[PDB]
RNA sequence: UACCUGGUUGAUCCUGCCAGUAGCAUAUGCUUGUCUCAAAGAUUAAGCCAUGCAUGUCUAAGUACGCACGGCCGGUACAGUGAAACUGCGAAUGGCUCAUUAAAUCAGUUAUGGUUCCUUUGGUCGCUCGCCACUUGGAUAACUGUGGUAAUUCUAGAGCUAAUACAUGCCGACGGGCGCUGACCCCCUUCGCGGGGGGGAUGCGUGCAUUUAUCAGUGGUGACUCUAGAUAACCUCGGGCCGAUCGCACGCCCCCCGUGGCGGCGACGACCCAUUCGAACGUCUGCCCUAUCAACUUUCGAUGGUAGUCGCCGUGCCUACCAUGGUGACCACGGGUGACGGGGAAUCAGGGUUCGAUUCCGGAGAGGGAGCCUGAGAAACGGCUACCACAUCCAAGGAAG
RNA sequence: GCGGGGCCCGAAGCAUUUACUUUGAAAAAAUUAGAGUGUUCAAAGCAGGCCCGAGCCGCCUGGAUACCGCAGCUAGGAAUA
């Protein structure tokens, strides 16, 4: 349920927090001021980027990372890995001498934030990328757009 | 590799420089400077190829260094020293005043101009920013900075700076209209009016530039230097006025002037 | 191989010697060199060494405490020059310069003074 | 010769690469200042472009903030009392960034008695006479006394944070990075962060 | 030129290969009169190398106290020419080779809003309130004079002497302003009152740059935790700048007053900003043969999450603590390559096939590995240190590759 | 975009999403294909050309253009899949 679940204290390290609690400020009524930004090239902010609690660095929506470069798009073929997911771009590749294509992919490990709740396998999710994050994870999900249900029973 | 170069080859060298393929390896290898090596033109070329002046490297020097060639106003004695456009050079004993203009193949062209516009010279403006003790800058085409400018001036701005001076004259606002120089790109040495600036939010922005004779073409927005307020430039043009001709277009009006 | 002051070891080591230390003078800047070296401390096995007086006893040795050379390079920069003779202040460096005399025999007798410095 | 490079990691399908060029200099040497508590040693180590970082082998005191009063000074380091990253750098007093560190009480305490004349750490009394009795009163004048009667808004503490100006040592955290910049600055730990923190001792 | 001809049979039509034919590129054979361009130890040995060389460098302008020369123009600082040596700057380019290397290099593409940059320009360089400044302090080379070695660009000791070397450090600006403080304002509501203000006595701090925290939201971008502004404080002794430098024509005020005050063109250094040359690290897509190479990677990081360490910055790049992931028949993983990659070359109906060590761009490496110093830039090799391999001189003590 | 009207049209949603196609940018020379020029010719080379009556401060002019795959960046088309 908490946040507060690693061995450091993860907090923004923008917003100040313990703004002078006295008779005028009580801790009845006891928010913190959320940070969030808006990233350009028409993409919107979830409300859980606003509304939410949660912390993350590597967030595009609450984060010290800013998306600019190539802009992509793949499938969500496997949801392990904590905070960070892998689609598949698959795409044909031609061959001139058989005049004919080839059915070819590479998958890409992304940083999924969680400001998106149903993302699940097999789903539609546009991808910006950004600097490195990891060893592998370049590439950061700025919008997911959802397939397989919209009723299940 | 291990560090920076500071030869190069003939045939590595720029192509609009138009050297020789026979009589050497090596290319005049321009300076660091205020302009980028791909686009410029050092001074040793431009007096033994532009002006045969001089005929080899080192009669380039013996004038160089009897301290009359002045780039912008300012003695530079160095041989290899980067040009670069629109700028002024000042012989001034001879008194020829050239400019460096391309002409409408992508050259640079040996242009004369009057000692009194020669007095001059424009600057597109690469940023503005806001220094230190809240004071505005901005830095132009040149590597030339101007503080306090006039906050009318946005990005990609023409200013006009004096020479001997330093400061800026007039400015003429990168508008729909405006008459432009395209300075990148397969069609640079053409001159002509601006028609519409359809921006690319992330990419890169294009321009769509209509010449004086209907001609319409586009470039991207980093070659573009304007140089007029509407129809009128505000510098001497060379022959030709910035308008590309067809192959078959250039082949009568040179064989006619055989005549 | 010469001494070298602060090995507290007889014998002969090899130091790896860097622009400054003693017995090394380098080639290019930065240069270090690792070269054979011999201890600080006296033997036997030694070819000459050098020795320095710190006092005057009793007598002349003739032709080595006697026949005083002339220091014919003064002092040039102008406060040594102030500090040598006891001026005390403005006092007019420039006349109070010393001059060298020069003796050749197929030229006339010259002689010669330095610049100033600070 | 440390070097920093991916080139010798194992890549994303489990593929060994072969190297293809020497380790470069780019890849410079890199071990640990491991920056402790007595005096103050830096040293000072040129990189690339010619400059200098000052890695810090010993520190002495730092510079640490106060924020919700908006204070900074200069005061010793006492103790580091937990780390995150790893519990056996708190074993052997190594001061890292995200470190809690221990510092005293005394430059906050006069900054607090100067600007809103009440007395902090007190809980007995009665051996006040030599800087304390006369700091409070001092013979003000009218309208001293106007404008700091008006300050019982901003003059109260919550209940973890005044426990420990009362028993000499509060409790803070480095925000600088010792043995890159050869300073230890930081915040003084206070809020829901303190709660925290003071669960992370008081469970060890 | 979108092309065919001879050969299985006693003849025939086929299938099929063989041979012929034509380029061009290595070697060789025979032969060779003239003249224009002209590859040329790449393939096997990235085998080994005698000897000689290919990286050094003075302006009017850093340092002449060598007679090495000068008219020693004259009773004294230096008419200049200058070797030598210090200082500075290059020596990280070019040149050579193709051994390594199969998403590596490389190519196009797009980034650094995640960073470094001697130089070049162009900015900034009285914004800091604080008993030598008309100039402070200590060495050192060449030089002189003794030396040690079989022998090296080996150098020891003693005496001198210089700085734009190596340091210490000040005047003026500078009158003050500002904020935080703060012994009288009494004129306000002294009616018992509560007062509303500006002010002074006072002591701190005060620029840029660095480091951390907080506050507000000039100039920008698609977009900031940007740029700028505000407050509280830091400022590393192997300590950030805030000129103890050198030439040229000399001139001006001269009322203190014939000695004091001011000036033109430069030349060097100089934190920081931007430019330039880049360098590095990333993104997307693209590589030959092999399954007689089908599962691989993860104690030794394999994929990801936090926190940090160092690095010029992004990051399993490392360390600790967790989670159990990553890749693969759309060929992973392993192997081979007579594999440096590319622009390109030979070919010529179209589709293609083959070659590309080789002058251009990029990479890599100097006998094989490794570790470093100096510097803006090197894991440098016509730099160093060591090991392995080969190899030189020796008076056999050591030297140099 | 000529707090509530007219010759007026931008920003906004791209209201499935891709392949496909056309367009426009951007893509180092050398080499190739090719323009010009009697190197005496040719291979090459990027030069050269014109009258001297001496004013001849010497005049005129070249050093083209096309092709740069596939992948990305644009704008359009929506049969086919």
């Amino acid at each position: 349920a908490d946040i507060q679940t690693e061995r450091a204290y993860q907090k923004q390290p923008t917003i100040f927090q313990n703004k002078k609690r006295v008779l005028l400020g009580e801790t009845g009524k006891e928010k913190l001021p959320r940070y969030y930004k808006n990233i350009g090239l028409g993409f919107k902010t979830p409300k859980e980027a606003i509304e939410g609690t949660y912390i993350d660095k590597k967030c595009p929506f609450t984060g010290n990372v800013s998306i600019r470069g190539r802009i992509l798009s793949g499938v969500v073929t496997k949801m392990k890995m904590q905070r960070t997911i892998v689609i598949r771009r698959d795409y044909l590749h031609y061959i001139r001498k058989y005049n004919r294509f080839e059915k070819r992919h590479k998958n890409m490990s992304v940083h999924l934030s969680p400001c998106f709740r149903d993302v699940q396998i097999g789903d539609i999710v546009t991808v910006g990328e950004c600097r490195p994050l990891s060893k592998t994870v370049r590439f950061n999900v700025l919008k997911v757009t959802k397939a397989a249900g919209t009723k299940k029973q | 590799a291990r560090g920076p170069k500071k030869h190069l080859k003939r045939v590595a060298a720029p192509k609009h420089w138009m050297l020789d393929k026979l009589t050497g390896v090596f290319a005049p290898r321009p300076s660091t400077g205020p302009h980028k090596l791909r686009e410029c033109l050092p001074l040793i070329i431009f007096l033994r190829n532009r002006l045969k002046y001089a005929l080899t490297g080192d009669e380039v020097k013996k004038i160089c260094m009897q301290r009359f060639i002045k780039i912008d106003g300012k003695v530079r004695t160095d041989i290899t020293y980067p040009a670069g456009f629109m700028d002024v050079i000042s012989i001034d004993k001879t008194g020829e005043n050239f400019r460096l203009i391309y002409d409408t193949k992508g050259r640079f062209a040996v242009h004369r101009i009057t000692p009194e516009e020669a007095k001059y010279k424009l600057c597109k403006v690469r940023k503005i920013f806001v220094g230190t003790k809240g004071i505005p800058h901005l830095v132009t085409h040149d590597a030339r900075t101007i503080r306090y400018p006039d906050p009318l001036i946005k990005v990609n701005d023409t200013i006009q700076i004096d020479l001997e001076t330093g400061k800026i004259t007039d400015f003429i606002k990168f508008d729909t209209g405006n008459l432009c120089m395209v300075t990148g790109g397969a069609n640079l040495g053409r001159i002509g009016v601006i028609t519409n600036r359809e921006r690319h939010p992330g990419s890169f922005d294009v321009v769509h530039v209509k010449d004086a004779n209907g001609n319409s073409f586009a470039t991207r927005l980093s070659n573009i230097f304007v140089i007029g307020k509407g129809n009128k430039p505000w510098i001497s043009l060379p022959r030709g006025k910035g308008i590309r001709l067809t192959i078959a277009e250039e082949r009568d009006k040179r064989l006619a002037a055989k005549q | 191989f010469p001494m070298k002051q602060g090995v507290l070891t007889h014998g002969r080591v090899r130091l790896l010697l860097s622009k400054g230390h003693s017995c090394y003078r380098p080639r290019r800047t930065g240069e270090r060199k690792r070269k054979s070296v011999r201890g600080c401390i006296v033997d036997a096995n030694l070819s000459v060494l050098n020795l320095v007086i710190v006092k005057k006893g009793e007598k002349d040795i003739p032709g080595l405490t006697d026949t005083t050379v002339p220091r014919r390079l003064g002092p040039k920069r102008a406060s040594r020059i102030r500090k040598l003779f006891n001026l005390s202040k403005e006092d007019d460096v420039r006349q109070y310069v010393v001059r060298k005399p020069l003796n050749k025999e197929g030229k006339k007798p010259r002689t010669k003074a330095p610049k100033i410095q600070r | 010769g440390i070097s920093r490079d991916n080139w010798h990691k194992r890549r994303k399908t489990g593929g060994k690469r072969k190297p293809y060029h020497k380790k470069r200099k780019y890849e410079l040497g890199r071990p640990a200042a491991n920056t402790k508590i007595g005096p103050r040693r830096i040293h000072t180590v040129r990189v690339r472009g010619g400059n200098k970082k000052y890695r810090a082998l010993r520190l002495d005191v730092g510079n640490f903030s106060w924020g919700s009063e908006c204070c900074t000074r200069k005061t010793r380091i006492i103790d580091v009392v937990y780390n995150a990253s790893n519990n056996e750098l708190v074993r052997t007093k190594t001061l890292v960034k995200n470190c809690i560190v221990l510092i005293d009480s005394t430059p906050y305490r006069q900054w607090y008695e100067s600007h809103y004349a009440l007395p902090l750490g007190r809980k007995k009394g009665a051996k006040l006479t030599p800087e304390e009795e006369e700091i409070l009163n001092k013979k003000r004048s009218k309208k001293i006394q106007k404008k700091y009667d008006e300050r019982k808004k901003n003059a109260k503490i919550s209940s973890l944070l005044e426990e420990q100006f009362q028993q000499g040592k509060l409790l803070a955290c480095i925000a600088s990075r010792p043995g890159q910049c050869g300073r230890a600055d930081g915040y003084v730990l206070e809020g829901k962060e303190l709660e925290f923190y003071l669960r992370k001792i008081k469970a060890r």
